[PDB]
């Protein structure tokens, strides 16, 4: 589209100034051209191309929950009828979200998860699918819920499978995975212990392998380690 | 307090 | 345009769900849809009006000094030469800011301003037309740079001349424009001495008169007083 | 520290 005539390398390098400046409505257009051109990406581009998305979509989710919650104290007894206006307005962030959700699948199906070879860019592309789906689930009220649900959960599994086949448990695509599958698991598959379960797992086989890293390999997953913690202190 | 999920 | 078919109490009521959710671009495009019903606006939809589009220029005027500052850098002895791709981005986000303000600078032409009767939603416009010319003095590098400064300077006189005659020294409006003019002054106009001055006698007139207002009166001028203040402490 | 200007 729009990005058919910028050079690949020209899109990332503007995707990295569009994250300096906050810009990640630009940040994901630059990296969506970047992906159209039809190459794989690289680690670090993989994890520009999350970045941005994960920002556009994070302010959606935001206002929805916001324009939601107004929604639903104006449905409550004694509530004034205030007009259609919430709902269209909620319904028109919710269409626009749906869109960068869509979008997101259609990259990731057209073509990078079929080129995707080495478990790392797998395992990192079926997350986003399993999360882009549960981003659909928090807004699905309809026939297809189940079906958008499952879909989130497949995407997560497959990717839960090739990674403790294939990588350490303190790698950090595995335990971010792993983070984003227990949150599916208690808000949206209604499956608490399910998550508590995973998390605590997640976390205890992390810290055993900890021995083996650098002190930046350790840094980093425990970081996320540190995330798995915050929500079984939320959940427990 | 809302819970965390994976942010890059 | 695109809001022509909706209702203007429902523009209305949908800019404050947008400001609520922090979607100030949606905010801008219904208050620009009110304002083309041809009405004039009340108070709190002039402040609805400025919120939107001081939000939706404030992403784009950081984001372009974050781009300007890489740019000038790159432009440093002994910087690598990396393409034209800072420029390019620069520039895009330029005049994307350009636009906005055309449209602001569009919306008080047609025609905000000629209907503004009250000294209150006159000087509130005008001071619209000069904070927009200076947003476009900001970005300005070229022969119309003196133009567009002295659009900026016209608009604000005829704002303070208007505030002084009919207002008193305390009304927010006027406190408002007092610092934003003396902004113009210290930053676009080389003028730091007036800004200074225009500070202080702003800031020790508004003294003057807080014994003739209500507690609520009262803290509405002093948290501008305190802006003023925070300028002259970092000016002096 | 930058300087204020007026936020509706
Ligand atoms: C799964 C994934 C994707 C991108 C980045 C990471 C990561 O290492 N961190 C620190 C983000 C929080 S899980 C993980
Ligand atoms: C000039 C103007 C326009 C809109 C709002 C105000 C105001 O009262 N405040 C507190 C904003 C900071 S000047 C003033
Ligand atoms: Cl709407
Ligand atoms: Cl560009
Ligand atoms: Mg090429
Ligand atoms: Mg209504
Ligand atoms: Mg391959
Ligand atoms: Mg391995
Ligand atoms: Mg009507
Ligand atoms: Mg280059
Ligand atoms: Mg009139
Ligand atoms: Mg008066």
């Amino acid at each position: 589209g729009a990005m058919g005539s910028m050079e690949r390398a020209s899109l990332i390098q503007k995707a990295k100034l569009a994250e300096q400046a906050e810009r990640y409505e630009d940040m994901a257009a630059f990296m969506k051209g970047a992906v159209e051109k039809g190459e794989e990406l690289s680690n670090e581009e993989r994890n520009l191309l999350s970045v941005a998305y994960k920002n556009v979509v994070g302010g959606q989710r935001a206002a929805w929950r916001v324009l939601s919650s107004i929604e639903q104290k104006s449905n409550e007894e004694g509530s004034e009828e205030k007009g259609p206006e919430v709902r269209e307005y909620r319904e028109k962030v919710e269409t626009e979200l749906q869109g960068v959700c869509d979008t997101v699948l259609g990259l990731l199906d057209s073509h990078l998860i079929k080129e995707a070879g080495d478990a790392e860019s797998r395992v990192f592309y079926l997350k986003m699918k399993g999360d882009y789906y549960r981003y659909l689930a928090e807004v699905a009220t309809g026939d297809d819920k189940k079906r958008i649900i499952d879909s989130a959960r497949s995407a997560y599994q497959e990717a839960m499978d090739i990674s403790k086949k294939e990588m350490p448990p303190t790698n950090p695509i595995r335990l971010g995975l792993a983070l984003n599958f227990s949150v599916f698991h208690y808000e949206i598959a209604n499956s608490p212990e399910e998550a508590i379960s995973l998390a605590k797992t997640t976390f205890d086989e992390a810290m055993a392998d900890l021995h083996t890293l650098s002190e930046d390999s350790y840094k980093d997953s425990t970081l996320i380690m540190q995330l798995l913690r915050d929500n079984l202190t939320l959940w427990t | 307090r809302r819970r965390k999920s994976c942010q890059a």
